[PDB]
RNA sequence: CAAGGAACUCUGCAAAUUAACCCCGUAAGUUAGCGAGAAGGGGUGCUUAUGUAAAAGUAAGCCGCAGUGAAGAACGAGGGG
RNA sequence: AGCGAAAUUCCUAGUCGGGUAAAUUCCGUCCCGCUUGAAUGGUGUAACCAUCUCUUGACUGUCUCGGCUAUAGACUCGGUG
RNA sequence: ACCUCGAUGUCGACUCAUCUCAUCCUCGAGCUGAAGCAGGUUCGAAGGGUUCGGCUGUUCGCCGAUUAAAGAGAUACGUGAGUUGGGUUCAAACCGUCGUGAGACAGGUUGGUCCCUAUCUAUUGUGCCCGUAGGAAGAUUGAAGAGUGUUGCUUCUAGUACGAGAGGACCGAAGCGAGGACACCUCUUAUGCUCCAGUUGUAGCGCCAGCUGCACCGCUGGGUAGUAACGUGUCUAUUAGAUAAACGCUGAAAGCAUCUAAGUGUGAAACUAUCUCAAAGAUUAAUCUUCCCAUUUCGCAAGAAAGUAAGAGCCGUCAAAGACGAUGACGUUGAUAGGUUACAGGUGUAAGCAUAGUGAUAUGUUGAGCUGAGUAAUACUAAUUGCUCGAGGACU
């Protein structure tokens, strides 16, 4: 069998995590598959804890992950993260995000999951 | 015969340099004090064995029948129970440590459950040969090997029982014999055994007297470094 | 680990620049030859002013290996080229000098003449 | 390879004997009472005492 | 009954570690004195050469020393915390890597490492 | 993919080496047209200055294990039907 | 005439020499060529060949000898079938 | 010419091998025109082993170098619903020969499509149901079995026994290996696609600097955990019993003799155990220990209505496990996973700034910064306050 689809490549996986983490930082909730939420959670927590010092080095580190969204750009997401979201989690020992399971999809029966910022 | 046994948990592998200029790889075994939970006599049972209890745990992590047995026998609650054949000469309810069982450098054998590997093919399981890769080839490259015994009514016409094909590999008890104990560490309750021990780090390990060399003890001593403070 | 049909250099004065392995002497299906092993070889590149001629089948012992081997103390000896010297039945070198360094595994398997005629043993 | 003999209507059902379905475990929501499959957010977006999603 | 496996391995390794263990980087020249034992006495044989790598954590710390005799280059892997072995750092050199593999490809005037390091 | 390098096989099948530009050098044979990109080698990055219409090049310096740093570029010799 | 164990030789793995540690294949030669041979042409021949055949340098997982990683399958769940 | 022409794929090679003994090596013994060493022949013995190459499609065969040995056969001259198609045997073309010819040759040469998703049974693994007569959780014995079993060199014994000499032992002991097997990752290597660093082109972040996408993971040098060998640990012993060939002791039938008839021995890698693994579906269903059942009424008792516990399952977090089941750990009375903190290992002095240089760049802050899985703590997040199944053991 040949002329197969490109597939879930490593580059595709990193881009998927980038898109979901940018969206979850912009809006605050993501309705995805459970196995994708359980992988985006790691990057979400890592970004939030590194964005707690608000130095230019940390901006350069975060910019390798953030992507443009509808509600914010790549530069206004920076202001939202470093001034609104991250300062809230200033003394929380990890676990800023929660993943909970919704029902199965009508056309796939895969287990959905909502990823949210735990206040 | 007079078989001595102890139970422990493998923690890793290191090396030690010894006198006579050898570098000996060693396996480190954390051996908790084992408690003799039962003794079964040849006359009353038709065989002789000693069953100990080890890997102690709190009472709330144990089932009701087992904790009832432990409280009936007046023993420390442990979740692991196992016996060794032909182990005699120990009173019920006595703490046993490897220091009282084995010597400094005597030969012992070690049994442990092998590292699980899952569904493996014929080549990785039975050391079979792989088919040719070039000069033209076919769909089956990692072929198991023809299982033909006889074609026709006057011949077998069947795969012989016990054939060598793909299947489960790993997570199976295996014993390595004639391993020399290197050192005892009473404070940390830590046994050093030469060579490699099967099983993942943290698994259970049984140390027994070697049946090939029961009383043989080959001397081994470590090296003391002569290096001094910088001048 | 020199194997069957392996071209290697000669570290002696005998006129043989390139030598090819024929058999790893010692047992049946002896796969490799480590330091100190004896092999049967054929001279393939020689010189006019040499004691050996091209095409002769002879017996040699290996002194160096690119792969290398590990000793008991844990030291791993590793050269940069596989070399062998031509020996006689008595285990005595055919050449009058040995070029370059040689291993210590020769000392275990006799070969005292080889060590005494070397530049420095390792 | 193909069957040289046709499989009856009895061997077929014997193989399907293991094709039966299992009833998924269900529980009752603690704020509205309707049955929801266990360990999952209900239809009101109310999981435990936490408002997860807006009401349906 | 929590078992810190790494700590127990470290204790066994400390039983036979050395006190000084002098330091050296990748591109350094050291003098290794092998205490070869014959039937009697010891013949201190020096193996001065250039380091190429230093890997390991404890009793399993090893380093690679490269030497050249009669134009033949020989590379030798020593264990740091091994008795009858003495290491004496001679020259400190500057390299931009941890495993300087190119030394086994470059030779002659191109195999000379500049001094100094930080 | 370590060491070996055709030991594989009906057969170096397949795979692997070379690959662009510039500068050297190039045999036997021949119908004198060829052989021939024969074979065999070297240089390529960045900065400063000199060179030019632009260059190419030249001199000095700097960095890396590696400088048509990735893509696309000929494997060769000999004898015979 | 020329050529000749040949895309031709049955006996035949013909004799001898070269190539290899070792050569039913290859190259040269010998000639009882069963049954070569001159326009169904004979003998040579520079260049050329997705032609056949043999030796060789570099090169490599063809092999000694197998091992690891990533995708799409296979495998599990939902839909068609 | 009995089966098969409504099809039984035919040589050789590769992979996997199994069986027989008419035994090639190893093991035991008798005879010898057997001094010793090395042989010859016969008897017993099938446990294991029985090499790599050159030429040929080759089996065969000759040759080269080793080995303890390079055994003889059978299994559709084993093996194409396992591989290959070199050979034979399609269509093309030529040579020699035959034929007037179209054509033909177990004469030669170049080229030339090898399909199938496994239903039953056989086999390798892993499960559900039920039985084992109350239920459940543990620990066992072992009927019937499976796996391995190869061997060389050196030293000593001892230049002793023997032998004019040359030469050169049986028995026994030690050391070092080849092949095969099991396990493991401390060391050496290979790999290590969300790790580190260097770096090219192009497109973006409005520009420099610094990053991101793509170009085989863009390329290159290293590399954590894991997976493996080319790596390192272990095994390939030993002993007992009953014996084959063979040798016996004591002994008659047959006053002698005689290994045998009674009695009593010796005796091989073969056999039965000792070694490793699995094993009570062993329905002939075994044994031991612990725990939980021991209600109110009606009538009908291995009866009813309700009513009583150990445990198990569903679901969730998982990996010492794993195709899926299962195995194992945990589920708030918790460290199961993620996150956080600290550290290890790996990479190799981060960005920014300052100095120096005209610039590329170097130096100091700086063994700095970064880091997938690794080590250990920390309930911050996810394992909810849930549902179902489940017991009085007939009588003899
Ligand atoms: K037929
Ligand atoms: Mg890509
Ligand atoms: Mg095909
Ligand atoms: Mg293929
Ligand atoms: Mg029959
Ligand atoms: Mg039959
Ligand atoms: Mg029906
Ligand atoms: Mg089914
Ligand atoms: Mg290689
Ligand atoms: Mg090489
Ligand atoms: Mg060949
Ligand atoms: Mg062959
Ligand atoms: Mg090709
Ligand atoms: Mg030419
Ligand atoms: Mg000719
Ligand atoms: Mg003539
Ligand atoms: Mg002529
Ligand atoms: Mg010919
Ligand atoms: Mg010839
Ligand atoms: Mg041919
Ligand atoms: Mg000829
Ligand atoms: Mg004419
Ligand atoms: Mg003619
Ligand atoms: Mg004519
Ligand atoms: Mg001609
Ligand atoms: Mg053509
Ligand atoms: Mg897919
Ligand atoms: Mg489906
Ligand atoms: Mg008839
Ligand atoms: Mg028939
Ligand atoms: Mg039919
Ligand atoms: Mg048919
Ligand atoms: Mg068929
Ligand atoms: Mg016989
Ligand atoms: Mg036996
Ligand atoms: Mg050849
Ligand atoms: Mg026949
Ligand atoms: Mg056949
Ligand atoms: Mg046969
Ligand atoms: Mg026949
Ligand atoms: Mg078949
Ligand atoms: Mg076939
Ligand atoms: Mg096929
Ligand atoms: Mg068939
Ligand atoms: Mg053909
Ligand atoms: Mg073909
Ligand atoms: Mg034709
Ligand atoms: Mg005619
Ligand atoms: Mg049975
Ligand atoms: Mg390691
Ligand atoms: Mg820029
Ligand atoms: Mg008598
Ligand atoms: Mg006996
Ligand atoms: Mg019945
Ligand atoms: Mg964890
Ligand atoms: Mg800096
Ligand atoms: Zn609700």
């Amino acid at each position: 069998s040949y002329i197969n689809k490109p597939g879930k490549t490593s580059a595709w996986r990193v881009m998927t995590v980038r898109q979901q983490v940018s969206a979850v930082l912009a809006y605050g909730k993501i309705e995805t598959t459970l196995k994708k939420a359980k992988n985006t959670q790691k990057r979400l927590d890592k970004l939030i804890t590194l964005a707690k010092v608000d130095n230019f080095n940390n901006r350069r580190q975060v910019k390798k992950w953030l992507l443009n969204t509808n509600l914010f750009d790549v530069d206004q997401l920076m202001d939202h993260l470093f001034s609104k979201v991250a300062p809230k989690y200033e003394k929380t020992p990890g676990g800023y995000s929660r993943v909970l399971k919704l029902g199965p999809r009508r056309g796939d029966a895969t287990e959905m999951a909502i990823l949210q910022l735990t206040d | 015969m007079e078989i001595r046994g102890i139970f422990g948990v493998k923690v890793g592998m290191s090396q030690v340099f010894t006198t006579n200029n050898e570098r000996l790889p060693i396996t480190v075994i954390y051996c908790e004090p084992n408690q003799v939970a039962g003794v079964k006599t040849e006359a009353k049972d038709k065989y002789s064995a000693t069953l100990l209890s080890f890997d102690t745990v709190e009472n709330k992590k144990l089932n009701k029948p087992q904790q009832g047995f432990f409280e009936k026998n007046n023993l420390k609650p442990t979740k692991h129970l196992q016996e060794i054949r032909n182990m005699t000469g120990f009173e019920m309810g006595q703490q046993i440590t490897p220091q009282n069982l084995f010597q400094v450098g005597e030969y012992v054998d070690v049994s442990a459950i092998s590292k699980g590997r899952g569904f493996t093919g014929a080549i990785k399981r039975w050391n079979f040969k792989i088919g040719p890769l070039g000069h033209g080839a076919g769909y089956p490259h990692r072929f198991q090997g023809s299982v033909q015994a006889g074609r026709g009514g006057a011949s077998a016409q069947r795969v012989f029982k016990g054939k060598k094909m793909s299947g489960h590999y790993g997570h199976e008890k295996v014993t390595v014999q004639n391993l020399r104990i290197v050192g005892f560490d009473e404070a940390n309750m830590l046994v050093l055994v030469s060579g490699a021990i099967a099983g993942p780090e943290g698994g259970v390990v049984l140390i027994r007297t070697a049946k090939k060399k029961p009383g043989v003890v080959k001397p081994i001593e470590l090296a003391v470094q002569t290096e001094k403070a910088p001048e | 680990m020199v194997s069957f049909m392996t071209r290697l250099n000669v570290a002696d004065n005998t006129g043989a620049k390139q030598v090819g392995i024929i058999k790893v002497l010692g047992s049946t299906r002896k796969r490799y030859a480590f330091l100190g092993d004896v092999v049967v070889v054929s001279v393939k590149d020689a010189i006019p002013s040499g004691m050996v001629k091209k095409g002769q089948v002879l017996r040699a012992v290996i002194v160096r290996t690119k792969k290398g081997q590990q000793r008991k103390d844990g030291t791993h000896l590793k050269f940069d080229d596989n070399a062998c010297v031509l020996i006689k039945e008595d285990k005595s070198p055919r050449g009058t000098r040995i070029f370059g360094p040689v291993a210590r595994e020769l000392r275990e398997r006799g070969y005292n003449k080889i060590l005494s005629l070397a530049v420095e043993v390792v | 390879a193909v069957q040289q003999r046709r499989s009856s209507k009895h061997r077929r059902d014997k193989r399907r004997s293991h094709d039966a379905l299992t009833a998924q475990a269900l529980s009752v929501c603690q704020k509205c009472g309707k049955k929801k499959l266990f360990h999952r957010v209900c239809s009101c977006g109310m999981y435990g005492d936490l408002r997860v999603k807006k009401a349906y | 009954k929590k078992i810190n496996k790494q700590a127990l391995i470290d204790l066994v390794e400390q039983k036979q570690l050395k006190a000084y263990v002098p330091e050296f980087s990748a591109g350094d020249e050291v003098n290794v004195a092998i205490k070869l034992k014959e039937k009697e006495k010891v013949r201190i044989q020096n193996f001065t050469g250039t380091v190429l790598r230093r890997r390991g954590k404890g009793i399993s710390e090893t380093f690679i020393v490269r030497k050249t005799t009669d134009g033949i280059p020989i590379e030798k892997n020593f264990q740091i915390h091994n008795p009858n072995i003495s290491i004496e750092l001679k020259r400190r050199g500057k390299v931009r890597r941890a495993y300087i593999s190119y030394m086994r490809e470059r030779s002659g005037k191109a195999a000379k490492i500049k001094e100094r390091k930080q």
